[PDB]
């Protein structure tokens, strides 16, 4: 009852505009909870602090309070969870694009995400949300990276920035397509996500078809399909490579890659790799 | 709702039925209990309350004038507030010579004075509606609260067999802990007086209070000069006194804003019996002003 | 348009050869993400801006 | 016959360190000062250095003249110098084991404080005879006391786990094997050093300083029995702030009486608490009190008792 109390005390101070007592004042009184080891209240109240901030156009303020945050998140030992998530993600919501600390802020909350669950990189469906906030900040290789690492709705993310950047290209051609259509090839190679690698495929194949006409036609066996495109090569390796790695057969990767002498020195570093990792191919 | 530096919405509070007052060394806390007491029985004539005391002194009835003990007794001159005082210390080594765990000597010591109450109050069919709890100056009484807790995770990791009897304890304190961490039920007046240690030692008390998830939002300061206005400038000590307390007081209302702060007059004769000390307490309800309440002051003194 | 004929002998042969019997990774497949330990290789930075 | 005054410490020849503390202001640095004062005076014949390791700056303040990192004479003395540093500041200007480890921080940064005052010697600031030590209100100081124990006990447990292996893995794991350890023993053999000096009470003593109250009586016993666990000589009590008030009603108000009555209460508390130190009673003075002349005044009856009916004209004389 006395919690909900000093939250509109705060929130008063907040419409008010008086932003530095507001902030003096919560300080406080999550110190207090902070010192007794009281986390729950100060969780509630450092968070409910954040957010009024951030909806009130503070950067500075809620960002150190998010920060303040995991701090507690990390002293309590804060497993994630949906909870613990949700909160975060209601917070990233409220942050602007253009906050100087973004990445920091960022950075703060997948580092916790990583601690407190078994994930290396982080919890997926938090970097869903902070893919999306990087994208906002033109911050693409970043997000890039998070919805890579993310849901089934970061896969569609992921494709359509991929999408809209094929797009904003002026100077369209044969190796520019690939340029982009590759990285979905191998990130989700890379990480053995398949399904992802093959909807990817499909979703980015069919508009690009739609859009650019290329003459095309689609060989089908056994439940599997290759779009054999006339000018776009490197696209036909791609997608051979992908059921190649499927397999775990070498010698369908050597076939593969025999005939394509250009595009295996092209990718080498990452052939290289998804030897080591489908084949058995370690030196 | 702006914090008013008084005592007042808890004095006419129709909700509480435990009110604990707390704070350590010569800062007024038995004449401030006293005083709590009184404003709600005067305030509230239709309930009954109980003033009880654990300090071993036997306080109450130095303050009062009258001897009281482990049998309840309305003060003399009231219709509705009883006294009692008891040691659960004694009380337990009697009961425990006719023969590593946190929070557990403090649990059976405070079921203890809680079965003395419910007893007192079936055996003279007058039950209280409230109870004002006079705390013990030394010890964690209370760290028993964090019992069910410590002991829950003890019967996770898991001759007498005991656990049956761990978790009847658990269950005991979890049903005491309902009550103690609502604060419609159950709140913790702070004392102190305005100087460095006492400022000090009542941030920890408030601390640990916050980790039982104990209410406190109270704080009577005592034995305030304010020296400046009473006349008879004379006494520049005074003068000096009341410029560090002000000081203090600076500090106070910053820590702790969302308090109700309550700033009590230093009184020369020690208040003794009923009406010098419902005098005193009216300042609990509504502020002392300095300007205009010191011949109140000055009477009890004057009177000695 | 034929003139490709060489390299779509190659695919056509190539995904006959391959899918004679089930890969053994479904296409489905989707390792754990928990069990996800490395990243594979960066790949190129685009000359392009993305805006 | 435990008299009720610092005198035997004030002529003492002997002593080299003088610790002074207590908590919550409690007129701690005044008495710092006073003590200073009177055994320069008393022992003209040598040179006396008051430091302070409080960053509030206090001494400066006290005197009424900037004191600092390097020694000054207080102007007025021929045989009294100030130091004002700070340990922390000068530790971080100068790592997980500091903080695995009880004592070691402290150690250090007591070191550093040593370190100083020997290079103030010795760039022709004289040799101080005796050092009075105006204590950092906060912290535990010389907790570094019992490390070279803590420490023994932590080689042992070294000893006998290395021991046990090898010497294929042991030479293995070692290199610098002897190194750490080395660092250790050699901090062990530093600290052991000074305590030889600490607790030895011909040589080092602490004065605790109070005030007649219930939370400062507390402290102060509290303070003493941290000081027996480090071996440190304790017998001196300096209580100030006493009001003395039914010998001047023309400044002392019921108000003061009243607070007096307290006072006297606490008093006989610490007569029956400490029957075997010397427990000095100093009296309040309204004004508090700065510079040379006015400690040099009041900080006699460190020396010889106040007494209330003869010394009260002194008293009076300063607070106007
Ligand atoms: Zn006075």
């Amino acid at each position: 009852a006395k919690l909900a109390k000093t939250l509109q005390r705060f929130e008063n101070k907040i419409k008010a505009g008086d932003y530095y007592e507001a902030h003096q004042t919560l300080r406080t009184i999550a110190n207090r909870y902070v010192r007794s080891k009281s986390y729950e209240h100060a969780i509630e109240l450092i968070s409910q602090g954040a957010l009024s901030f951030l909806k009130a156009k503070q950067g500075g303020s809620g960002t150190d309070l998010i920060f303040y945050l995991l701090e507690v998140y990390d002293l309590a030992e804060v497993k994630v969870d949906d909870i613990s998530v949700a909160r975060l993600v209601r917070l990233i919501a409220e942050l602007d694009p253009s906050e100087p600390n973004l990445k920091d802020v960022i950075t703060g909350m997948n580092n916790w995400s990583i601690k407190f669950s078994e994930y290396k990189f982080g919890d997926p469906y938090l970097h869903n949300t902070i893919g999306s906030k990087l994208l906002e900040g033109d911050f693409v290789y970043e997000a890039e990276r998070y919805f890579m690492l993310g849901t089934h709705d970061s896969m569609i993310k992921y494709v359509d920035l991929l999408w809209d950047w094929l797009c904003q290209v002026d100077d369209i051609e044969d190796s520019t397509v690939a340029e982009f259509f590759s990285r979905l090839v191998f990130n989700y190679l890379f990480i053995s996500n398949i399904s992802f690698a093959h909807e990817s495929k499909d979703i980015f194949l069919e508009r690009f078809i739609e859009k650019f006409h290329p003459k095309y036609e689609k060989i089908d066996k056994n439940g599997y399909e290759i779009v054999f495109f006339e000018d776009y090569s490197d696209l036909n390796f791609l997608q051979l490579l992908l059921i190649t790695c499927q397999t775990a057969d070498a010698s369908y990767f050597l076939n593969l890659k025999n005939h394509y002498l250009d595009f295996s020195q092209a990718y080498k570093s990452e052939l290289e790799f998804l030897g080591q990792e489908y084949f058995n191919e370690n030196l | 709702l702006t914090v008013e530096p008084n005592l007042h919405s808890l004095i006419t509070s129709t909700t509480h039925k435990w009110i604990f007052v707390g704070g350590k060394g010569g800062v007024g806390k038995t004449t401030s209990s006293c005083s709590i007491a009184i404003q709600m029985a005067l305030s509230q004539p239709n309930k009954q309350f109980l003033l009880i005391s654990t300090d071993p002194a036997h306080n109450l009835s130095d303050a009062f004038g009258e001897k009281f003990g482990k049998d309840a007794r309305k003060v003399t001159g009231m219709n509705n507030l009883s006294c009692m005082e008891i040691d659960p210390s004694a009380a337990l080594k009697d009961m425990n010579d006719m023969a590593s765990i946190p929070g557990i000597d403090e649990a059976l010591s405070f079921m203890e004075v809680m079965k003395h109450i419910k007893r007192q109050e079936q055996g003279e069919g007058e039950t209280f509606d409230t109870v004002i709890f006079d705390t013990a100056p030394t010890g964690h009484t209370l760290r028993f609260l964090q019992l069910p807790n410590t002991l829950s995770k003890l019967l996770e990791k898991f001759n007498v067999d005991i656990s049956g009897k761990l978790n009847e304890l658990k269950a005991n304190v979890e049903t005491i802990r309902q009550q103690f961490t609502d604060p419609d039920l159950t709140t913790f007046v702070c004392v102190c007086i305005s100087e460095f240690l006492s400022l000090y030692e009542t941030e920890r008390l408030i601390q640990e209070l916050i980790s039982y998830d104990m209410d406190v939002n109270s704080i009577i300061v005592n034995q305030l000069l304010f020296a400046e206005n009473d006349q008879e400038h004379n006494c520049k000590r005074c003068q000096a006194r009341w410029k560090m307390q002000k000081k203090y007081l600076d500090q106070i209302d910053e820590l702790y804003e969302d308090f109700h702060v309550v700033k009590m007059p230093l009184c020369a004769g020690e208040i003794r019996g009923l009406n010098n000390l419902t005098k005193f307490s009216q300042f609990l309800n509504k502020e002392y002003n300095p300007i205009t309440d010191g011949k109140v002051i000055y009477e009890l003194e004057d009177k000695e | 348009t034929s003139a490709s004929g060489p390299e779509h002998e190659f695919v056509s042969k190539f995904l006959t050869l391959a899918t004679l019997t089930e890969p053994k990774l479904p296409k489905s497949y989707t390792k754990p993400l928990k069990d996800v330990t490395n990243l594979g290789v960066p790949l190129p930075t685009l000359k392009y801006k993305y805006k």
